[PDB]
């Protein structure tokens, strides 16, 4: 955290007043009243927004002036990367567990591959929404997770 | 059909859901641009 | 006949209806298995316990208090200040018992046969035999544990439940209180409801 | 109770094996197939009574501008544009609650597709019972008071034809209403009054 928080940046403030000048710039050839200015006055819009969000967030920047993001754990910035990435951990979840769901289904049948290249959609929508409770996946692992042939 | 059904859930079914998951993205997106980090906790 | 969360739906094969309070509800098979099904059965109970007390104990002081027969602050709020030893000496000592009593019932659910050394000396036990309903001083008046009263005790637990997510969730984006959430939809429903506060 | 001799749609043709005339409003018209098979037949049946029916709730809606043209009323507002009003509490209000009514009511009528039983009770009051057979006529007294409903095939199938019919002319009606409206800017009724004043020049065209 050898960094100085992005409110009290002057360098992301610089790249704020930067940005927003060259959009105005080409601003100026489209005159008032029309459809490129509002497009260019809606990016810059969306700008000034976007910066605004950064420093309201509390992010530090770098001496470049840009934000940068800490991994470590400190709680102050879980925002950055864990409080993301549980969310992501558990649609990842999901979505192998509902996979995993569909083959054993598919396994004991006829010809099982033909279910793999033609998706048996009545069976898949049945199954997806099992994946909201997949993290009690766990609860299978204390009896049968894994296979034990290998 | 049952199997003009049929012709669907193929490959096709690929591109119908990442179709729609593009789409939600970009809905997601336009609704909550330039997110660097999960601010509501 | 048993009960169908959904009519036309029918009740899965592992809910033989055997067990109180069964509708046929498992959509998603997280009892298929049975002895998941017997873990289940014990977590719903005491998270159904739990809240029961829970929804209780936040929400009549919220009442009393706005009749005015009593002051305490609302349940968001006990937590600051105000009681003789600090936050932290209470937590240890809620989990040096906890700890205990738990890691506890937990033997009875592993192997039930966890009901002498009472006191330390073995005099006393517990006589009986079902998981998650002991007898003995737990039950002082002895009210009949009559199927179907247990179908009461559940019931209450998974309304208590829905109640407890309410009442947090109804805490944010309201900022206010339960009690006073309804104060505010009694007043004027048609005004008040999620939309408007949404 | 299938005709094969029952008038058709293409006079000439030749109709689908599927199309069998027992049912209602059967002119053997499915070009497409679409009803080539039976599990998708019977789901299609009860879409379309529901379209129809719901289709001529909406004739209504043609009905009050009418009225408000001529005979006037609080229903002058056009069904366009009806729902951008303020009337009592919001719209979006209104349209959870009728999500929650609506919702019970079919979360209602697809256990009995799904099914062939649950008219079988009243969930308050297990007596109330009522029961109609066959599918998407429920019957009983809240849905069949008079009871004209329970009768004789012949009479049951000329009434219902009735039923569909009108439905599928609604359906049109509705659809054309809506298109009206778009490329005339107007009332449909005024579409039908300007016509009338001019039907050789009153036409899509003349716009
Ligand atoms: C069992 C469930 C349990 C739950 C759900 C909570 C929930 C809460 N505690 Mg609590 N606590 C719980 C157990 C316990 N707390 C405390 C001690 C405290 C303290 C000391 C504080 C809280 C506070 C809070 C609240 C933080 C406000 C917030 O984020 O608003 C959105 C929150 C309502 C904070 C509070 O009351 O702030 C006003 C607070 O300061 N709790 C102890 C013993 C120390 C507990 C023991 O079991
Ligand atoms: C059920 C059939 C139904 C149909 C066919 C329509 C059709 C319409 N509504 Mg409704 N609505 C319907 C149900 C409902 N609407 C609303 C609430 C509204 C609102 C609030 C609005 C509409 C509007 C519109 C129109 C939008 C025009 C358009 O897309 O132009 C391309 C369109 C005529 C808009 C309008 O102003 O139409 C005149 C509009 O603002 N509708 C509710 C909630 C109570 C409904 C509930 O079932
Ligand atoms: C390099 C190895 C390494 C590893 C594996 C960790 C791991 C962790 N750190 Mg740490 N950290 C590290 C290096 C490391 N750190 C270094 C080099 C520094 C110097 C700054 C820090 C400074 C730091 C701070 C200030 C904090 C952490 C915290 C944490 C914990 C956050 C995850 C959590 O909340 O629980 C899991 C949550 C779910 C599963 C949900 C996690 C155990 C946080 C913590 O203490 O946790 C309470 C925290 O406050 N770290
Ligand atoms: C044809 C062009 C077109 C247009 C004009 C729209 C317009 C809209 N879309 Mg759609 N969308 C489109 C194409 C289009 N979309 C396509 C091709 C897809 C992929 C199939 C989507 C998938 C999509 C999703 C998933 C959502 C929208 C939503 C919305 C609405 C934003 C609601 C709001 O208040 O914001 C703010 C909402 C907050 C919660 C804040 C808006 C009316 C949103 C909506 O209204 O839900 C039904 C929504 O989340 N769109
Ligand atoms: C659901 C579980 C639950 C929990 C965790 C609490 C927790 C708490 N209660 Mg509550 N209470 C509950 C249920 C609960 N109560 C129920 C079901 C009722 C009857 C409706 C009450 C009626 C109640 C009153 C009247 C008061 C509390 C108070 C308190 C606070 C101090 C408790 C204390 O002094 O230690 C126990 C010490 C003893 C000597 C006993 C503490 C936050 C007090 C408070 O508001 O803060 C001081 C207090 O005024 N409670
Ligand atoms: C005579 C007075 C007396 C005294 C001083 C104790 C004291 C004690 N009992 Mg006991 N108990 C008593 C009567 C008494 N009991 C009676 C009359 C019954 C029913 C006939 C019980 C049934 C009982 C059970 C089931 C347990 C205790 C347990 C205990 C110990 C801690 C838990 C607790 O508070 O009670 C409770 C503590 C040494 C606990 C224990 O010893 O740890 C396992 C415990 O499990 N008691
Ligand atoms: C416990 C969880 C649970 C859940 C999620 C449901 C959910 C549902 N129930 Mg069920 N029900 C339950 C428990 C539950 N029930 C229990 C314990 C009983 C007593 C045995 C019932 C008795 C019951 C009856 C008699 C009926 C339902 C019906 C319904 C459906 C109504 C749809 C609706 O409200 O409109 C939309 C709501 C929105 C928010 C949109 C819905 C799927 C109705 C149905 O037929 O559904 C198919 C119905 O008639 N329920
Ligand atoms: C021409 C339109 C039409 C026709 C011929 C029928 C005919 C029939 N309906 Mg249907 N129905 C309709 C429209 C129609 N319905 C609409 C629009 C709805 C939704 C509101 C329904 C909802 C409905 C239900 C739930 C049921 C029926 C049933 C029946 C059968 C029962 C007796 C009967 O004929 O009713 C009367 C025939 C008429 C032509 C009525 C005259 C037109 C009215 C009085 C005008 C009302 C004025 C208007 C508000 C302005 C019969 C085949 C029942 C059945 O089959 O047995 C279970 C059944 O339960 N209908
Ligand atoms: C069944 C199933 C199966 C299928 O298959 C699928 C699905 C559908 C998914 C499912 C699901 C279900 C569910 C939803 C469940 C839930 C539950 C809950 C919510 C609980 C709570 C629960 C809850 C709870 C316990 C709670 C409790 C609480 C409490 C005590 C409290 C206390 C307190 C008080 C007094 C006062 C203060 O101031 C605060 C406090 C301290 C805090
Ligand atoms: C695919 C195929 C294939 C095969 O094989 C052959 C064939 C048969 C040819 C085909 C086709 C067919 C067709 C064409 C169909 C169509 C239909 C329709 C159009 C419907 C409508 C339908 C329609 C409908 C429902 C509608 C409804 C409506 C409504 C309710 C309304 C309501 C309302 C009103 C009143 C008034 C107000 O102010 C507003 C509102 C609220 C809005």
């Amino acid at each position: 955290s050898g960094l100085t928080p992005c409110k009290e940046s002057k360098q992301f403030a610089k790249r704020e007043k930067q940005s927003i000048k060259k959009l105005e710039s080409s601003l100026k050839i489209y005159a008032a009243d029309s459809a490129p200015a509002l497009a260019i006055n809606a990016t810059i819009e969306k700008t000034k927004r976007r910066f605004d969000n950064y420093a309201k967030q509390g992010l530090l920047c770098g001496a470049d002036g840009l934000p940068h993001l800490i991994v470590s754990g400190d709680q102050r910035h879980w925002g950055e990367f864990i409080t993301p990435g549980i969310l992501f951990l558990y649609i990842a979840g999901w979505i192998g567990w509902v996979g995993r769901s569909y083959l054993i289904a598919i396994r004991d049948e006829k010809k099982p591959t033909q279910k793999e290249i033609i998706i048996d959609v009545p069976l898949a929508s049945r199954l997806v929404f099992r994946g909201f409770s997949w993290p009690i996946a766990a609860y299978r692992e204390l009896l049968n997770g894994e296979l034990v042939a290998k | 059909r049952d199997l003009k059904t049929y012709l669907s859930v193929a490959p096709v079914a690929s591109t119908l859901w990442f179709a729609a998951l593009a789409g939600l993205l970009i809905e997601i997106n336009r609704l909550f641009p330039d997110a660097l980090t999960f601010p509501f906790f | 006949k048993k009960g169908e969360w959904l009519p036309g739906l029918a009740s899965p094969g592992y809910l033989t209806g055997s067990l109180p309070g069964d509708n046929g509800f498992d959509p998603l098979g997280l009892a298929e298995d049975p002895e998941n099904l017997r873990w289940f059965v014990q977590a719903e109970l005491v998270n159904g316990r739990w809240a029961m007390l829970g929804v209780a104990g936040m929400l009549l002081p919220e009442v009393f208090t706005s009749i005015g027969i009593i002051n305490v602050p609302k349940w968001y709020d006990a937590g600051k200040e105000e009681y003789f030893a600090s936050s932290s000496t209470l937590f240890v000592i809620e989990f040096i018992l906890s700890h205990y009593v738990e890691i506890r019932r937990w033997q009875d659910i592993k192997n039930p046969g966890s009901v002498n050394q009472d006191p330390i000396f073995k005099q006393y036990s517990l006589p009986a035999g079902e998981v998650g309903y002991p007898g003995g001083i737990f039950n002082p008046l002895n009210f009949a544990p009559t199927l179907e009263a247990k179908e009461k005790e559940i019931a209450n637990g998974r309304l208590a439940m829905l109640a407890f997510l309410g009442f947090i969730i109804q805490h944010n984006v309201t900022g206010k209180g339960p009690f006073d959430n309804l104060l505010q939809h009694i007043s004027d429903p048609w005004h008040n409801t999620i939309v408007q506060t949404l | 109770v299938a005709e094969p001799d029952r008038p058709l749609w293409f006079p000439g043709s030749t109709p689908p094996p599927w199309l069998d005339g027992s049912l209602p409003g059967d002119f053997g018209f499915d070009p497409l197939g679409l009803g080539s098979d039976p599990e998708s037949l019977r789901w299609n049946v009860q879409a379309e009574l529901v379209h129809s029916r719901w289709a001529m709730l909406g004739a209504a809606g043609i009905f009050i501008p009418e009225f408000l043209t001529k005979l006037g009323i609080l229903l002058t507002p056009s069904w366009y544009t009806a729902g951008e009003q303020e009337y009592f509490t919001d719209t979006t209000t209104l349209f959870i609650v009728e999500l929650v009514f609506i919702g019970w009511a079919e979360g209602r009528r697809w256990a009995d597709i799904l099914n062939p039983g649950c008219v079988n009770t009243d969930p308050i009051f297990p007596n109330n019972k009522l029961t109609g057979t066959d599918v998407g006529y429920p019957g009983g007294l809240w849905f069949d008071p008079l009871g004209w409903g329970s009768a004789s095939p012949q009479k049951l199938k000329e009434l219902r034809t009735k039923e569909i019919k009108n439905g599928r002319l609604a359906m049109l009606a509705v659809m054309g209403a809506w298109f009206q409206h778009i490329y005339t800017g107007t009332g449909p009724i005024d579409n039908l009054f300007a016509h009338l004043a001019d039907p050789g020049h009153a036409t899509i065209f003349a716009a």
